[PDB]
């Protein structure tokens, strides 16, 4: 959308998930900087009325903030000159049974915005856990249209944020732990009409492939593999749901994103490479046809779901040629850089030297070289595999500084033991089939159960890490960077933090009410710069605390790894907004009073 | 099985030592019910048909109705 | 308790509900003052993990903060040099049926502290909605003793804070809306053994009267009236629960407190003055025996439950003589001042000139003079009564500045329509019997449902108000005052606010996450002054938001009165802590981080 | 009824115009069941007995027990 490109150029706005179509989470503002950040303090706050995990970040457009919640998925609009008055609210009615088929807490990753065309007014776009998609009038909150995407009666839910491109809205999928076959969908943003739908497994007609799919890289695979790398009809319940993030390039007209894990977790019940689960895709925005597809993890044995963040850039390669690029840190312990015009592989390096599941990734063949001592199989208990199923990276949205050519990544340090078991498939019931034990990696404290996270600065062409720092818990929610020489991020023990962009030195922190699992955002209003973040712990690391669990193998193995989290935080739900010296809308305290 | 032996482009899977090339008839056979396998595709067809009734009525009348029993 | 008196003299501590045994909520600290309050901003925060209303305030003793919640009544201990680490937690297991017999949200008014002796360690004292009372080790959180006070199967619950006096802990009661006959109890703080128990209605043996009860004011009434002002056995289900606050004078050995409303709300079903409901009491701390009792509202017709705050002072009266006093703002629209040594009446003035239920209170006979045009009765719809059943004052804990001789009071501006109806008594079921409509009083905006609160500064001897200011919603949670020429208070629309003590001018406010229904507190730590307040809206004003209700007569009539509250706030639960320029424990951000 | 006519100390109640001095036998008679009136005092007697058994066991043994079924 050309009008969204123009609105994103103003520092008074934050108009889409990831700030801009490159998805870099980067601001040119420098009012707040490494020389004055000690003066940063709260300006105003807002509670959402709900508990459980609060993921994503707010939107800001035309002098207003738009806020979203955990289940039952409420929406609020606030005016920035008087945020104590709620302009409008949307409160959906949903079947309480949706809660029982959610794998990993009652979370939602956020809102999108479409600017209007003179006939249809500007719109806010949202998902619901029960599988409905809705368009709301941005000025009044009234429902313009609503449609069914996903069915809870077969185990299928929604947690992903919508994404707007041209006059279309893109919607993903959840439920591989219940045997759901993945698909993504494009709708007409004005009416709700279905324009195209593409599946992750099965016959080529259902995959929606271009006539020249992978013509630059035929060794990645081409026709017939969505059924040829499976035995019989096991692809019908085969996984590959997409629940993470997108990027977009108007010059190629492609959206970029990853597909998730195959089902069940028991590898012995599904022989074959299981395509096109675990795959980096480039698809045309108007027809959905795939130009390229690269499978990162053939025949998954570990639950390394391939859904993580996409970040675009333009850099010289090692031979000195200018390249248009995408960069992508995966659950499996590898960070991938590809040419975004044709799919060619440029670099594939370890997130940390303790990864042992693969020896390396071969850049000429594209296959990961497996170490068989760290595989899984029936009738065998596998021990000390790194990464764990929680990954060395999960759902957090990271950032990129274009002048420094550095990526700022929030990382996990968690390893595991694993054994599978045989089980039947019944639609509507869980279909996992493995038992796990999880604990800190070799650079943490495996007997006190602390040292479970890292934050690092990275160059994608040389592969060098500029700096690396340990954290008490996994850095789950992502990062945001600015031209004031600062990197901002939230933590599970309940802080907003800032580090120096060149060295990693800790410069500032504030104790917020509950742990953070979303990313920070920034904007100006009447000349003043503000920084905002959600609070409210949850998601996979919080299941022990949220559901009052004690067996370490419960929560798919997450309860044992995070047993100390309850000693540092409790549940919550809301937003905290910061500025220099805490300057804000009530500096005249008579504004917003009764008279 | 180290992932580097491929009988065709994009098809590199091999069985681990002591395991079979095919699981049908073996002690690892999942024995799936064909009628359970087909339930999620039948559900998607029923959602797509209800949504088409809602969208065509919105374009013709200019008023959105979600309950398809109220659409003539 | 002699060591609690000594501990209350340090500005590093806040050791009991109401700060000190005078219950004045007043601090000698002046680092924060009218000249620099514009610089106040948050230093740190903490979420409790629960929703519903958050009443009372935290305690601070020996470098630690102690925090309490809504149902199921959890307790947390934090160290002030590193509040990110939770030192210990207590999480009770209770029957979920306790929720169904609470009248007025799942609230609790707070903790008390006993400093230890020579073999028993220091203790934290707490109540639970299901009716149990427990003592916890203050250093480790482990349970020392637990006893049953109240039974949910007959409609009886607990929401009041405990109060420590000498080596005893005093416990109140809740449930007059379900026909519970009120009582208060003293236990041995070391073991849980029951020492004395006094009832609000019934035969004199159950009331525990001293042999000289009311000898200075015998016209208030003396023996036989706990059965003599009722018909038959109606006193057995007659109300008078005590769920508010206390004060204490070591020089008289008396505790001071008020008893609640008679049951049912239908006045026609209980002819007589209904003693000793609606009464100001002075009771001996060691034996429980009453020295005096003044009934403010004989034969209640309006649910004016008599439980509100008690504030002590010493001032010269209109003839120039020095007196020891108590001052008490009631639900019924009158603020009372009595001699605290013998019970004599000194003054009884209206909280606002729009009060119409009484013409005046006669200081020589002791009776309120009723206006029959604003009474209630069967087969009649009464209109435009001021105050409403919510009161011109409810459970908020107010403050007193002893240099200025002024009380700072958080007030309600709410009036009503009322009609009663006939119903049976069944143990475990509601026993109310009236339908209500509630709305802003004459000085607010009745058409828009805004202008429901006031804050005022008052002298109890002359009766004059130094200043008066209107507020969007009722000021429900109380006030705190300091030697820095400041008055602090929280509001239902979600602010902490500060006003000038001499003029009332609005000097500062901050947008906290949810509305406030408890009082502010203040303390020093390593040289820095802090101000703390709970957030989390609820209690009676919040029932429409909390339970998703829309019929305006629902919530005992509070749903219609507070219909605009959801346009300004949502639910929450936690504490926000403030200082000058936000200075705090993480100014070096490496403090409290994980290291290898 | 204005509250100012008092036949004895602390006793000033009067019926309103058209209402009776005693409600028994009238259309306002509540007809309460004595067996329901007595339930809350019998409940207090039983709590007090269970609490005495808890407190005497603490003072003999030195160790607190809340669950009466486990006390000797
Ligand atoms: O396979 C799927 O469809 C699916 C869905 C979701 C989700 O919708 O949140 C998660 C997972 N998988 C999962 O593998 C996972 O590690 C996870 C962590 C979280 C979270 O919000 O912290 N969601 C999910
Ligand atoms: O009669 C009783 O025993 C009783 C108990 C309670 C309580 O325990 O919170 C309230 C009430 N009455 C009541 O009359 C009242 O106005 C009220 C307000 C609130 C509050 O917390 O906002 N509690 C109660
Ligand atoms: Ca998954
Ligand atoms: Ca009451």
């Amino acid at each position: 959308n050309d009008k969204l490109v123009e609105l994103s150029k103003s520092d008074d706005n934050w108009v889409m998930p990831g700030k801009n179509y490159d998805s870099n989470n980067f601001s040119d503002l420098k009012q707040i900087n490494k020389g004055n950040v000690k003066q940063l303090r709260p300006a105003w706050t807002f509670s959402t009325g709900l508990l459980n995990g609060h993921e994503g970040a707010p939107l800001v457009v035309d002098g207003k903030m738009y806020i979203h919640t955990s289940f039952p998925n409420n929406t609020f609009a606030l005016g920035l000159d008087d945020p104590g008055t709620i302009l409008w609210q949307d409160k959906p009615k949903q079947n309480p049974a949706a809660r029982a088929v959610a794998c990993c807490d009652l979370v939602n990753r956020g809102l999108a915005y479409w600017p209007g065309d003179g006939k249809t007014p500007a719109l806010i776009l949202k998902t619901q856990l029960d599988g409905n998609v809705a368009a709301l009038n941005a000025e009044t909150g009234e429902t313009v249209w609503k449609v069914e995407n996903s069915d809870i009666k077969v185990g299928s839910t929604l947690t992903i944020a919508p994404y707007v491109v041209k006059d279309k809205v893109i919607i993903g999928s959840s439920g591989a732990e219940l045997g759901v076959r993945g698909y993504l969908t494009a709708y007409d943003v004005k009416t709700g009409e279905q324009v195209w739908r593409a599946y992750a497994t099965g016959p080529d007609k259902d995959l929606l492939l271009a006539s020249d799919f992978n013509i630059k890289n035929p060794h990645y695979g081409q026709k017939g593999l969505g059924t040829g790398t499976w035995e019989g009809d096991a692809w019908k319940i085969g996984g590959g749901t997409n629940w993470g993030w997108y990027a977009y390039d108007p010059g190629t007209n492609l959206i970029y994103f990853g597909t998730g894990n195959p089902a069940p977790w028991n590898e012995t019940m599904r022989p074959g490479d299981n395509k096109w689960t675990m795959t980096i895709f480039g698809r045309d925005a108007d027809t959905g046809e795939a130009k390229f597809g690269y499978q990162k993890t053939p025949h998954d044995e570990w639950d390394y779901a391939g859904v993580n963040v996409m970040m675009l850039s333009e850099q010289k390669d090692k031979d000195g040629k200018a390249r248009k690029l995408l960069t992508h840190p995966d659950r499996n312990g590898i960070v991938y850089t590809l040419d975004r015009t044709d799919g060619a592989l440029v670099s594939a390096n370890k997130l940390d030297d303790t990864v042992n599941v693969f020896k390396s990734v071969d850049l000429k063949t594209g296959q990961p070289v497996r170490d068989p001592e760290y595989g899984t199989r029936m009738d065998h208990l596998a021990k000390d595999i790194c990464p764990s199923a929680m990954g060395y990276h999960n759902q957090g949205h990271d950032s990129y500084d274009p002048k420094r050519e550095l990526f700022f990544m929030g990382i996990n340090h968690i390893c595991m033991d694993w054994e599978p078991f045989m089980l039947p498939y019944k639609a509507g019931q869980f279909f996992v089939g493995a038992t796990l034990n999880m604990y800190p990696g070799p650079k943490g404290d495996r007997q006190n159960y602390e040292g479970l996270g890292q934050i690092k600065a990275y160059n994608a062409i040389t592969g060098d890490y500029k700096w690396e720092k340990m954290e008490r818990f996994a850095v789950w929610g992502g990062t945001m960077a600015t031209a004031g020489d600062l990197v901002f991020y939230g933590t599970l023990d309940g802080y907003l933090k800032a580090r120096d962009s060149d060295t990693g030195d800790l410069l500032w922190k504030f104790k917020i009410p509950s742990g953070a699992i979303g990313y920070p955002m920034t904007y100006t209003h009447k000349g003043t710069q503000y920084v905002a973040i959600y609070y409210g712990v949850g998601g996979w690391p919080g299941v022990g605390l949220v559901f009052d669990l004690a067996d370490p193998t419960a929560g798919l193995g997450a309860v044992g790894a995070f047993k100390k989290l309850a000693n540092y935080t409790q549940m919550g739900g809301g937003v905290v907004v910061f500025s220099l010296d805490g300057k804000g809308p009530y500096d005249d305290p008579n504004v917003g009073e009764w008279k | 099985y180290d992932g580097t032996k491929c009988k065709a482009a994009g098809n590199c899977w091999e069985p681990k030592p002591g395991f079979p090339e095919k699981i049908a008839g073996s002690k690892y056979d999942p024995k799936h019910d064909p009628k359970e396998l087909n339930k999620q595709a039948d559900s998607i067809k029923q959602m797509e048909e209800r949504n088409k009734k809602r969208v065509e009525n919105f374009k013709k009348t200019g008023k959105f109705e979600y309950d398809v029993a109220k659409i003539s």
